């Protein structure tokens, strides 16, 4: 968390706010309705882009992917938008109350977590099991980081970070695009970059 | 406006009359013995056209 | 910002708040619940 | 000598003083130890003359507060265009406008309110509206929804704009007081440059977007086949075909042959008989000679080169012979007090809207408007009530000068101090010619009251018993009506058709504005009319006047503007405030315009509104019956007032129901007014203190400590709530009786 | 120095510093008095020689189409006038390789990168060489005046090797520049009035001087 008085920020010329000193994995001075002016509400917000930014990388995934292994890479997916409409094993108010029970434990853990810097690191069930993370955010454990790449240098750490972020905010910015395009376009996202490649002039979000 | 017709002539001799009355005892900086601007003799001229489309679009209602 | 929340705490932009949430519940409450003059749950 | 005195970041954008609320305020600025501090945070908000000295600062929060003013006014035209554009009848309505209720709010099925959405007409369940917008909309030839809802975006755009605006021009580059104070710039840019301008491009819109427009509108059009404006624009031929004088262009108006243009900018006053409003032809050739007349206007004050009239050059030099200095002084007493421009401002604005009213029925310059019965008389009714507020304010704000900007030492006027010197004068001549008006307008009613109760119907001030014949008026009026001729030629008709000589203009079943005719009961209450006006203007002149000092106290400058009293003493000293004094002036122009109000209503729907049959016989929506019954006031009990509320209060199940709720409601209000009016402090805080012994037995004693409202703040409350409900039900009561019979 | 229309406030404050200079402020929006906001002398010179380029650009481009498409070196179709080429579907569009608004959308994103650059070089100067631009970050300094960068991609090839040399090249550069916009407006009042390009506005008059001019041509279209 050290900071870069001189990094690259958004808008070059500009002076970048004084809560952003640089220490955070990713801070290009970008704020400037002041959403974040206050410490806390900037240890919030942290953790919501980074929450926003995971959740935003595995729905496009899970977006695209079924959409580009189903237009070449042959495969059967109904969609990403009538998702929904579609039936499974389950009512689909059922397994919704379902993923809310066992998505809301892991969030209470998380608001733990941010509350109370380190609270929720032991196993209730099994204590001897640990997450060995000190940031906020970035739980250091097995079933997160197995892989032993959420630790070292914190300069290392930072660059890493930043990757992160990086590939979850055009992650966000790529799914409500997604959104506002089969809202706006009538086909999926992977056939709007087919039409668009065709033609790129008269293919945009114009018609008119 | 075919000049040399009734409304040109009216016209141009209400003009002349009123920068003849501002150029000699009023009714752009020092260009004129008689100091007399770009500006007084915008308004001069102006007012003269003012008087000369009253006094031409008239002469034509009763007269003319 | 801390004072624009505490501006948002005031008392009349807190009121309206609160009463424009309250309202949308009450509103929601006689559309789906609509022309309500008698509890029948357990009657 | 003028310039562009601007100062840079005076001021910091910032939420911290939103978080200390009464921040302007020296006593606010520290906390509420009572309840009262909440009241005084809303009543000095826009109090700046108050919160600073200096007149900088006073220009500037004002400067961005009209900017604020005219953000919301964009936002409510934003409004009504868009609710036009989707929730509105306006597409259908202008197949069959005569027919076909204007309707542009539609409710949420939710409560049993949807009644309300009923049927207007055009296969739409909405409400039908009274204001216009439908008649303005035909008069620009909109002729469609797009239209309207690219108006209500352009109108948001505006409205943000305007708030930039503020935001700019108090917070990043705010106008120092050399700039405000240069009047002869301000003068000439608002005759010239926004009235003179404003009404050339409405000409230009008039003559090349609403004259081709209506001229196919009114010739059984349907909207549909209409070429758009802007081929009228690209395309000359299909405007020349119906206009040739625009095949030769601007060549007939720069030789001065504008008599080749005469197919679109007339003369021919009066009504278009094929819509009931004026001829659009008539409008343009109006707002192109008002632009020509503002623009000449706009170039008469010296603002930075050798000519121009400088204000003070015409004030000194009108000095009257036993009149004293005369005009010396004023330049100096309207440029430093925005009070004293304020009411000056106030009263003119107020006393136009009454004239808008006026001639907004006697010469209906929208299509059907005269024959939307409803539209005419709420505006009508609006606008005079908006000037009667405008008036009134500009009394409070006249006080407010006398009170804090007026200084005799350096900012001396001789008018205003002669005036001072005999108002006793003033207000004594008042006094009595509105005790002879009151007496010889109402005490004429009582008369005709006691000689009908009496059997004596001989003996009233009737058309029939003894006459009372506005012979002047008359005499107005029969030459108005025979004015197109020796006088006014080149006219081809009247310029109104509200005299005797005129003709009905018979619009589908409607009538439209046929002759008015004066006759006793006109005379009786324009009498009351001019008895109310004099009251009013007792009241707030001589609010004004002892505004600073009266013998009963000679001090009151220093008690301020808004005091209630200086107590029990000189035998009672309540209410000798000029805030107490337009505090009253509200209720008697309440009372003006409503009798106002009811004498349009009755006598428009007595003797000018109806319906004509095809066989002539205009049958009135009452009967004629104001000259006979508006005589006496049991007639406005039993013919207006109990009768024209039979459509209000029977209007219970129906789609106007909401009319005869408010009108309920506009009661209670008023009633609950007089709980206000009527009482004294003292009271209530003894009950609030008796009901904070019972809270702070449950630990529930607010630190906020509960007090009675203020006295003039139960005087402010009173009043309002008695205007808002009077005029709420007289609101709900026209606009009920004026639909449902229509 | 030369006073053309110089009024005794203008030239308080006109003292020759600024190119082309001619005391030519009878209006007064350059009084340094106060005048924040957009409205203040060094703003306004920067705008007008910005104006200025853009519109010797303008004269440039909304008429080669014509003094070299009439010539014969540009094709038919490519040689519409100024209001006839896209700019105004209104008055007609040529189908360009791309759509008329994804062009706009070039142009916006293309010249926000270049503008606000500009916009951060006007406000601190000292910027635009401290961020890192894809290595070309070098030449966008700005060395000492925001009008006048005189970088290596703006000024590669030296001219203000002396102040007289740079002073006299600004003074023709503000004067072809008023020229340029006073002909910017010229086009487009052309345009307005006759609904012809500004070229063949020209040869109308060139062909017979007396009955094409303003004043035979104040009727519209
Ligand atoms: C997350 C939001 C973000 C936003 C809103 C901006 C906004 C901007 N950056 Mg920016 N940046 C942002 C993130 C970042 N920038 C930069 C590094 C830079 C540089 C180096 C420059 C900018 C410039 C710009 C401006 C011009 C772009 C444009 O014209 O849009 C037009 C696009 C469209 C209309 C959409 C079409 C596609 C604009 C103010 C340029 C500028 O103006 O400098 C003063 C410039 O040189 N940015 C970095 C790395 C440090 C970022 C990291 O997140
Ligand atoms: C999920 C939303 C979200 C949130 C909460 C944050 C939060 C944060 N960001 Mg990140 N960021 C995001 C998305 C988000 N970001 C995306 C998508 C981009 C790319 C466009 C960026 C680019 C970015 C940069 C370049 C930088 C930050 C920085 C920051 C921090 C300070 C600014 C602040 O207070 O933000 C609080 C933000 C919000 C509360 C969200 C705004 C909510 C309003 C309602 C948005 C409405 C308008 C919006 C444009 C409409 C969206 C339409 C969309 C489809 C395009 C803070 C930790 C700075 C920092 O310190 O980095 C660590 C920094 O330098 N962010
Ligand atoms: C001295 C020569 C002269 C004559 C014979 C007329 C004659 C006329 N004028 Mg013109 N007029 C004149 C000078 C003259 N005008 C000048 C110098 C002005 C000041 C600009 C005007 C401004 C003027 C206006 C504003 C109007 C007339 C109108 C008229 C007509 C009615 C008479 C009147 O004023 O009432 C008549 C055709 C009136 C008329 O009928 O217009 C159609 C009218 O409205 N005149
Ligand atoms: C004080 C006098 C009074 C009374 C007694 C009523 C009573 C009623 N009105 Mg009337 N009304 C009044 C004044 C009054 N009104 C006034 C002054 C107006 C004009 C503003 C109206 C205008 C009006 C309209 C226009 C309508 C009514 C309607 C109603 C009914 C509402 C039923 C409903 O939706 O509630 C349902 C309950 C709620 C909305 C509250 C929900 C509370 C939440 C869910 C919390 C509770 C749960 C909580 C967790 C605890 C659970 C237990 C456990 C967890 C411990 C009811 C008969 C409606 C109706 O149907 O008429 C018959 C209707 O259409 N009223
Ligand atoms: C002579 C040019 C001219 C014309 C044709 C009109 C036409 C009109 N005016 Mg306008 N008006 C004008 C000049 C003109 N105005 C000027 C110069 C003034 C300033 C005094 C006014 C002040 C004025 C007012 C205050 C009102 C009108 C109204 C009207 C309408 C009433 C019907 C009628 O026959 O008007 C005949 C018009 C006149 C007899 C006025 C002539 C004034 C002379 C030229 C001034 C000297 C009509 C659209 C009324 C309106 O719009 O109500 C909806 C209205 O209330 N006019
Ligand atoms: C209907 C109720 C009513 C009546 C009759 C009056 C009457 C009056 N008010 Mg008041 N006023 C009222 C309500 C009323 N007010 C209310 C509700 C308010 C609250 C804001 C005010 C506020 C108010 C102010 C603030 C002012 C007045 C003024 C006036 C006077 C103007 C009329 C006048 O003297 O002419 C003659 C009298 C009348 C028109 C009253 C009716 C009398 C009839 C015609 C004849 C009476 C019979 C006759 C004498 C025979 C006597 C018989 C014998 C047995 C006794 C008069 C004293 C003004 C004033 O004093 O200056 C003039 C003034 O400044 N009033
Ligand atoms: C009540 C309206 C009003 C008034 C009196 C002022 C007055 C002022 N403004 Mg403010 N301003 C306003 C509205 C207003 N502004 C609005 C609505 C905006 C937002 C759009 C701004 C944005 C603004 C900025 C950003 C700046 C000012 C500045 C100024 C100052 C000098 C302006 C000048 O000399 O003209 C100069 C005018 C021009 C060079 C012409 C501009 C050309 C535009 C494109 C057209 C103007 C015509 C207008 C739109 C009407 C046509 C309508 C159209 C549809 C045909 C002066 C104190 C400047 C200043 O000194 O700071 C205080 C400054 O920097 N103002
Ligand atoms: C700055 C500027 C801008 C924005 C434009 C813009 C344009 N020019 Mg112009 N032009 C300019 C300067 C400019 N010109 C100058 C300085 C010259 C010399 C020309 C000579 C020129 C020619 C000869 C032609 C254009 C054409 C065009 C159009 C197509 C652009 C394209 O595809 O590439 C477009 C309207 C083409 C067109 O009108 O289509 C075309 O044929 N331009
Ligand atoms: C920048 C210099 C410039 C030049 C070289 C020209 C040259 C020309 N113009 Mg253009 N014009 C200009 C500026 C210019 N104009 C400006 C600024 C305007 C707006 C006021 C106009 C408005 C205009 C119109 C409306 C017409 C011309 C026409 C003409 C042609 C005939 C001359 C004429 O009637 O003069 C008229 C020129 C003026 C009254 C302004 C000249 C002085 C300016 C300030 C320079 C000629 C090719 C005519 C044509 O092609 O046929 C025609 O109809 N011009
Ligand atoms: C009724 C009355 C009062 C008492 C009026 C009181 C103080 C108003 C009642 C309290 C208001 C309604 C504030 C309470 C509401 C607060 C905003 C608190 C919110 C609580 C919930 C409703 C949200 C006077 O002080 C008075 C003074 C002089 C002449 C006549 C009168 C008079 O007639
Ligand atoms: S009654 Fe009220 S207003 Fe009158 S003197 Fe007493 S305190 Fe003052």
């Amino acid at each position: 968390v050290a900071a870069d008085p001189d990094r690259p920020i958004w808008f070059p010329g500009s002076t970048p706010p004084e809560w952003l000193d640089g220490s955070l994995p990713g801070d290009f001075g970008f704020d400037p309705l002041g959403l974040s002016s206050d410490p806390d509400s900037l240890k919030w917000n942290v953790q919501a882009e980074i929450v926003h930014c995971r959740w935003a990388m595995l729905g496009a995934a899970g977006i695209f992917i079924p959409e580009f292994l189903t237009k070449i890479g042959i495969l059967n997916t109904p969609s990403w938008y009538t998702a929904g409409e579609q039936e499974y094993f389950t009512d689909k108010t059922t397994l919704f109350v379902v993923e809310l029970i066992l998505i809301g434990w892991a969030e209470g853990r998380r608001w733990a977590d941010i509350i109370k810097p380190g609270s929720v690191n032991t196993d209730p069930v099994f204590p001897n099991n640990k997450l060995t993370g000190t940031d906020v955010g970035y739980p250091g454990g097995l079933w997160f980081d197995p892989l032993g790449w959420g630790s070292g240098s914190p300069a290392k750490l930072k660059e890493l970070r930043t990757k992160e972020i990086k590939n979850g905010r055009l992650a966000m910015l790529a799914v409500m695009g997604a959104w506002f395009q089969h809202i706006y376009t009538g086909t999926g996202p992977i056939d709007n970059l087919f039409a668009h490649l065709a033609d790129p002039g008269h293919a945009t979000i114009f018609a008119a | 406006d075919f000049i040399g017709s009734s409304t040109n002539l009216i016209m141009v001799t209400s003009t002349t009359l009123m920068l003849f009355a501002g150029r000699f005892g009023l009714a752009l900086q020092t260009g004129d013995p008689a100091g007399f601007t770009l500006a007084d003799t915008l308004a001069c001229g102006t007012v003269g056209h003012i008087i000369g489309v009253g006094v031409v679009l008239g002469l034509k209602n009763i007269g003319a | 910002m801390r004072d624009l929340k505490t501006y948002l705490s005031v008392a009349p932009v807190l009121s309206t708040l609160w009463f424009g949430s309250l309202a949308g519940l009450l509103i929601e409450i006689n559309r789906l619940f609509p022309d309500a003059l008698t509890f029948p749950f357990f009657s | 000598e003028v310039k562009i005195l601007v100062d840079r970041d005076p001021i910091k954008t910032s939420f911290e003083e939103w978080a200390k609320p009464g921040h302007f305020s020296r006593t606010i600025a520290k906390g509420p130890d009572t309840t009262t501090w909440i009241w005084n945070l809303h009543a000095d908000a826009h109090d700046f003359d108050s919160h600073t000295s200096d007149l900088e600062e006073i220009s500037r929060k004002v400067f961005s507060a009209h900017f604020g003013q005219l953000s919301i006014i964009f936002l409510w035209l934003s409004g009504m265009y868009f609710h036009g554009a989707r929730f509105s009848n306006y597409e259908a309505w202008l197949s069959d406008p005569t027919h076909i209720g204007p309707s542009a709010q539609v409710v949420w099925p939710i409560v049993g309110q949807e009644i309300l959405n009923g049927d207007v007409g055009g296969g739409f369940r909405g409400i039908q509206i009274t204001s216009g917008f439908f008649q303005i909309w035909r008069a620009s030839g909109i002729t469609s929804e797009l239209q309207l809802y690219c108006t209500a975006i352009g109108a948001l755009v505006f409205a943000a704009l305007m708030l930039f605006a503020g935001w700019f021009h108090y917070h990043k580059a705010a106008p120092k007081l050399a700039w405000f104070q240069d009047v002869e710039s301000m003068l000439n840019h608002h005759l010239a440059g926004l009235l003179g301008l404003g009404s050339l491009s409405w000409a230009g819109h008039q003559v090349h977007v609403s004259l081709p427009i209506n001229q196919f509108l009114n010739a059984g059009v349907d909207p549909k086949e209409i070429p758009l404006p802007h081929e009228f624009i690209l395309n000359r031929d299909l405007l020349a075909q119906l206009y040739p004088s625009f095949a030769e262009g601007a060549t007939p108006f720069f030789t001065l042959n504008w008599s080749k243009y005469s197919e679109f900018l007339t003369f021919r006053g009066g009504l278009d008989p094929v819509t009931g409003g004026l001829w659009l032809t008539d409008i343009a050739h109006h707002h192109l000679a008002i632009a020509i007349l503002f623009l000449i206007a706009g170039h008469m004050y010296r603002t930075n080169w050798g000519i121009g009239h400088g204000i003070k050059d015409i004030l000194e030099a009108h000095k009257g012979p036993f009149t004293g200095q005369g005009h010396k002084g004023l330049y100096e007493i309207l440029t430093t007090s925005w009070h004293a421009q304020l009411s000056l401002n106030l009263a003119m604005l107020g006393s136009l809207t009454i004239i808008v009213a006026h001639h907004m029925y006697s010469m209906p310059p929208y299509p059907y408007l005269a024959t939307d019965y409803a539209t005419q008389l709420s505006l009508f009714t609006h606008h005079m009530w908006i000037g009667g507020f405008l008036i009134v304010g500009a009394a409070a704000h006249a006080a407010i000068f006398m009170v804090r900007d007026y200084d005799p030492t350096n900012r001396y006027n001789d008018l205003l101090d002669r005036v001072l010197r005999h108002r006793d004068a003033i207000i004594s001549h008042l006094n009595w010619v509105c005790i002879f008006l009151g007496f010889h307008s109402f005490g004429l009613y009582i008369h005709n009251d006691t000689m009908s109760a009496l059997g004596r119907p001989q003996d009233m001030f009737s058309d029939t018993a003894i006459q009372l014949q506005p012979v002047f008026a008359q005499w107005i009026q029969n030459t108005h009506a025979l004015a197109p001729g020796v006088t006014a030629p080149g006219e081809t008709a009247s310029t109104s058709l509200t005299w005797g000589g005129g003709e009905l203009v018979a619009v589908g079943g409607k009538v439209a504005l046929l002759p008015i005719p004066l006759g006793t009961a006109d005379f009786l209450v324009h009498h009351i009319h001019a008895f109310t006006i004099h009251v009013t203007v007792l009241i707030l002149l001589k609010g004004v006047l002892f505004a600073r000092s009266s013998r009963l106290i000679p001090d009151k400058a220093n008690l301020g503007f808004r005091f209630p009293c200086d107590g029990p003493g000189r035998g009672g000293t309540c209410q000798v405030s000029a805030w107490d004094h337009v505090f009253l002036g509200l209720f008697w122009m309440y009372n003006a315009i409503s009798v106002v109000i009811f004498h349009f209503s009755w006598k428009m729907q007595s003797d000018v509104w109806g319906s004509i049959s095809d066989q002539g016989v205009v049958t009135h929506i009452t009967g004629g019956n104001f000259a006979q019954s508006s005589i006496t006031i049991n007639g406005w009990l039993r013919d207006f007032l109990w009768a024209q509320a039979s459509q209000v209060i029977q209007s219970y199940g129906s789609s106007l129901s909401a009319y005869g709720l408010f009108f309920l409601g506009a009661h209670f209000v008023w009633a609950f007014s007089l709980m206000f009016l009527f009482s004294g402090r003292g009271y209530w805080q003894e009950l609030i203190e008796s009901i904070v012994w019972a809270h702070n037995k449950l630990k529930v004693a607010p630190a906020t400590q509960p007090r009675a409202l203020s006295i003039i703040q139960g005087r402010a409350v009173g009043v309002t709530h008695y205007l808002l409900g009077g005029i709420a039900t007289t609101w709900a009561f026209f606009l009920a009786r004026i639909i449902a019979v229509g | 120095r030369p006073l053309w229309f110089a009024s005794s406030q203008s030239l308080s404050y006109l003292d020759g510093s600024l190119p082309g200079d001619y005391g030519f402020d009878p209006l007064g929006l350059s009084d340094p008095e106060g005048t924040g906001g957009f409205i203040e002398p060094r703003w306004l010179a920067y705008g007008e020689i910005i104006n200025g380029r853009f519109a010797m650009l303008g004269a440039a481009g909304a008429i080669a189409p014509e003094i070299l498409g009439k010539a014969g070196l540009i094709p038919a179709e490519t040689a519409l006038p100024w209001f006839q080429t896209g700019v105004i579907p209104p008055a007609g569009t040529y189908t360009y390789w791309a759509d008329n608004y994804t062009l706009f959308v070039l142009e916006m994103a293309l010249m926000g990168f270049a503008e606000h650059r500009r916009l951060q070089d006007w406000y601190n100067p000292g910027s635009m060489g401290k961020q890192y631009f894809l290595g070309l970050e070098k030449g966008l300094a700005g060395s000492g005046n925001p009008a006048y960068p005189g970088g290596p991609f703006f000024n590669p090839l030296g001219f203000g090797k002396d102040e007289k040399s740079l002073k006299e090249l600004k003074l023709k550069e503000v004067k072809n520049g008023r020229l340029a916009m006073l002909a910017i407006l010229g086009y487009f009042i052309q345009g307005l009035v006759t609904g012809v390009g500004p070229y063949q506005n020209l040869l109308d008059h060139l062909a017979d001087p007396v009955n094409n001019n303003v004043l035979t041509s104040l009727k519209f279209h």
